[PDB]
C-alpha cells in the first residue's frame, strides 16, 4: 500500500512545480508589458502636449 | 493587430471580470443555502465545486430535499464510482421530472463551476421540498 | 422518459428434502465460507485496493 | 424602484451572447452549436447524455458531430434552438425566464415564420412577461452613438447593408447579401488542399476557422501582394495542429478574405461588399449621400480581418465623386457593438411602452410581431 501513497504523492508534487514554473513565466511576461505600456505612456503625452 | 489586442483588453477585462463577479457571489449564495439544509444529517461543504465531486454529498442533499429514499450509493473510491454516484442523483432528478439541459456526470466529476452551480440553481428554483 | 434505472431489481432475479446440505450449500456463497463481519469495511474501499483512487478523495 | 433588467440575447449563426441590460459587457458569450456522439459507448457505469451545447461541445468535439441550428441567419431546427435558449437562461445566466422581459435580434430580410415561431416559443415554453424583436444593424448604430449614418454589419451567416438619416431607415436601399464568415471557411477548407493538407469532418472545420481567425489578412492591393508572395517566402507562418504537426500556409493568407470583395472565386454573380455599400449610397436621395458617406459603420465578427477599413476606404474612394470625404468608422470592440446597441434600448424611457404584452399575444397570436416591430 505504502509503494502507491508514495506514486501519488510525487505525481502530485510533479504537477504542483511545473505549474509554479509556467505561472513565474506568465509574470515574468506581465511585467515586460507593464514597462512597455508606460513607454508609449510618455511618448504619446510628448505628442499631445505639443 | 492592434485592433486585436484592443478587442482582446476589452473582452479579457469586462466579460470576465463581471462573469466571475456573479459567479463568486451566486455561489457563497448557494453554498450558503445548501449548508443551511445539510444540518439535519450534520454534513458541511466548504467549497460547493470541489465537495459535489464524488457525488455522496449531492445524495445526502436530494436525500433532506425530498424526504424519500434514494437508493445505495456504490461503495468505491475510484472515477467509475463517482461517476455512478452523480448519475444516480441525476437519475433520481429525471424521476422527478426536473428538466435539466447540459447535464452529464463526467461534468459534474470534473468539475465545472458553471453546470454545478446551474444544476444548484435548477434544483433550488424547480424543484419542491417536502415536509 | 423519467424511467429510474437503479431501483429495478436484476433481470436475472426476476423469474426441502434436506436440511444439513442447504446450509452449506448457503455459506458457500460467500467469498470466504463464513459471511463476514458487518462493520468491517468491504475490500473496495479498505485502502488496500491496487488500482489509483480518484483525484477528488485524494483531494478531500 | 419596482425596475427590472431585461436579457438582452443576441443570436446569430455563430455565437450566443447573453446579458443584462445596462451592463456594459455581456455575461455569457459561446458558439452556438450541437454535438451528438458517433461512436459505440463501452464502458458501462458512466453517465449517459444525448447531446452538447455550447463550450462542451467544443471541449469534447472530437466524438461528436457539430451541427449550427441557424444557418444563413435562418434557424433550421427548431429543438436545437430551444436548448441553446435553456443552456443560456439556466446555465449561463442563472436567471428565471419568466421575471425578465427578453430582447432579440434578427436579420433585416428573412422569412416571416421566424418571428412568429420565435415570439410563439419566448411566451408559451419559457413564459416570459414580454418580449421584441430588433434588427441587428440598428443596433449598430446605437452602439456608434451617432443618429445619422449607414451600417454595415457581417456575421457568419449574412451580410446587410442599411442606411439611416436621422433616425429615419430607407427600407427600399437595405441590400442583403449572403456572403459571411462559413462560406469563407469552406473557401479556406478548399484552397488548403493545394499545399497538400485535407481537412474533411466537422472539428477540422473548426480548425480551420481558428487558422483562418489567426493567421488572415486583408491586402490593400491584391495584385501587388500576389507578386510579392510569388517573389519571395517572406509572407509565410506557421501553425500547429492539436496533434503536434505543423503546417505552412503561406499564399492562403489574403487569399481567403479577397473572396469578400470579388465574389467570383466562390463562383456568385453578386458583386462585393464595397460595390454593396456604395450601391445601397447611391440608391438613397441625393442631399443625404454628403452625410451617409462621411458615417459609415462597419459591424459584425466578420468585419475583424487587418486591413479591412483601409481597403474598403481605398474602394469607395474610388467609385464615389472626388470633391468630398470618405472615412470609415471602425470600432475596436465591433463585435459585440449588436448586444451594446440593444442594452441601450433596454435602458431608454420611452421603449418600456414598446415591449409585446402577454395580454396581447394572447389576444392577437402570433402575428402581433409584425405590427409592434420593424
Ligand atoms: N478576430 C477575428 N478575425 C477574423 N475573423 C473572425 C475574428 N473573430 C471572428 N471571426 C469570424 O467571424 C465569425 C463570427 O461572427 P459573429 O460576430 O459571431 O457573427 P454572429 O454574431 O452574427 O453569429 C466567425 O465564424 C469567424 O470566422
Amino acid at each position: 500500500s505504502l509503494n502507491r501513497r508514495i506514486q501519488l504523492v510525487e505525481e502530485e508534487l510533479d504537477r504542483a512545480q511545473e505549474r509554479l514554473a509556467t505561472a513565474l513565466q506568465k509574470l515574468e511576461e506581465a511585467e515586460k508589458a507593464a514597462d512597455e505600456s508606460e513607454r508609449g505612456m510618455k511618448v504619446i503625452e510628448n505628442r499631445a502636449l505639443k | 493587430d492592434n485592433d486585436n489586442s484592443s478587442a482582446r483588453l476589452f473582452e479579457r477585462s469586462r466579460i470576465k471580470a463581471l462573469a466571475d463577479e456573479r459567479e463568486v457571489v451566486q455561489k457563497k449564495t448557494f453554498t450558503k443555502w445548501v449548508n443551511s439544509h445539510l444540518a439535519r444529517v450534520s454534513c458541511r461543504i466548504t467549497d460547493l465545486y470541489k465537495d459535489l465531486r464524488d457525488g455522496r454529498m449531492l445524495i445526502k442533499l436530494l436525500e433532506v430535499l425530498s424526504g424519500e429514499m434514494l437508493p445505495k450509493p456504490t461503495k468505491g473510491k475510484m472515477r467509475i464510482h463517482c461517476l455512478e454516484n452523480v448519475d444516480k442523483a441525476l437519475q433520481f432528478l429525471k424521476e422527478q421530472r426536473v428538466h435539466l439541459e447540459n447535464m452529464g456526470s463526467h461534468d459534474i466529476v470534473d468539475g465545472n463551476h458553471r453546470l454545478v452551480l446551474g444544476l444548484i440553481w435548477t434544483i433550488i428554483l424547480r424543484f419542491q421540498i417536502q415536509d | 422518459p423519467d424511467s429510474n434505472i437503479y431501483k429495478k431489481p436484476p433481470i436475472y432475479k426476476q423469474r426441502s428434502k434436506h436440511l444439513i446440505e442447504d446450509l452449506i450449500i448457503e455459506s458457500s456463497k460467500f467469498p470466504a465460507a463464513q459471511p463476514p463481519d458487518p462493520n468491517q469495511p468491504a475490500k473496495i474501499e479498505t485502502d488496500y485496493w491496487p488500482c489509483p483512487p480518484s483525484l477528488a478523495v485524494v483531494e478531500t | 424602484d419596482d425596475d427590472i433588467a431585461a436579457l438582452v440575447v443576441d443570436n446569430g449563426s455563430g455565437m450566443c451572447k447573453a446579458g443584462f441590460a445596462g451592463d456594459d459587457a455581456p455575461r455569457a458569450v459561446f458558439p452556438s452549436i450541437v454535438g451528438r456522439p458517433r461512436h459505440q459507448g463501452v464502458m458501462v457505469g458512466m453517465g449517459q447524455k444525448d447531446s452538447y451545447v455550447g463550450d462542451e461541445a467544443q471541449s469534447k468535439r472530437g466524438i461528436l458531430t457539430l451541427k449550427y441550428p441557424i444557418e444563413h441567419g435562418i434557424v433550421t431546427n427548431w429543438d436545437d434552438m430551444e436548448k441553446i435558449w435553456h443552456h443560456t437562461f439556466y446555465n449561463e445566466l442563472r436567471v428565471a425566464p419568466e421575471e425578465h422581459p427578453v430582447l432579440l435580434t434578427e436579420a433585416p430580410l428573412n422569412p416571416k415564420a421566424n418571428r412568429e415561431k420565435m415570439t410563439q416559443i419566448m411566451f408559451e415554453t419559457f413564459n416570459t412577461p414580454a418580449m421584441y424583436v430588433a434588427i441587428q444593424a440598428v443596433l449598430s448604430l446605437y452602439a456608434s452613438g451617432r443618429t445619422t449614418g449607414i451600417v454595415m454589419d457581417s456575421g457568419d451567416g449574412v451580410t446587410h447593408t442599411v442606411p439611416i438619416y436621422e433616425g429615419y431607415a430607407l427600407p427600399h436601399a437595405i441590400l442583403r447579401l449572403d456572403l459571411a464568415g462559413r462560406d469563407l471557411t469552406d473557401y479556406l477548407m478548399k484552397i488548403l488542399t493545394e499545399r497538400g493538407y485535407s481537412f474533411t469532418t466537422t472539428a477540422e472545420r473548426e480548425i480551420v476557422r481558428d487558422i483562418k481567425e489567426k493567421l488572415c489578412y486583408v491586402a490593400l492591393d491584391f495584385e501587388q501582394e500576389m507578386a510579392t508572395a510569388a517573389s519571395s517566402s517572406s509572407l509565410e507562418k506557421s501553425y500547429e495542429l492539436p496533434d503536434g504537426q505543423v503546417i505552412t500556409i503561406g499564399n492562403e493568407r489574403f487569399r481567403c478574405p479577397e473572396a469578400l470583395f470579388q465574389p467570383s472565386f466562390l463562383g456568385m454573380e453578386s458583386c462585393g461588399i464595397h460595390e454593396t455599400t456604395f450601391n445601397s449610397i447611391m440608391k438613397c436621395d441625393v442631399d443625404i449621400r454628403k452625410d451617409l458617406y462621411a458615417n459609415t459603420v462597419l459591424s459584425g465578427g466578420t468585419t475583424m480581418y487587418p486591413g479591412i477599413a483601409d481597403r474598403m476606404q481605398k474602394e469607395i474612394t474610388a467609385l464615389a465623386p472626388s470633391t468630398m470625404k470618405i472615412k470609415i468608422i471602425a470600432p475596436p470592440e465591433r463585435k459585440y457593438s449588436v448586444w451594446i446597441g440593444g442594452s441601450i434600448l433596454a435602458s431608454l424611457s420611452t421603449f418600456q411602452q414598446m415591449w409585446i404584452s402577454k395580454q396581447e399575444y394572447d389576444e392577437s397570436g402570433p402575428s402581433i410581431v409584425h405590427r409592434k416591430c420593424f
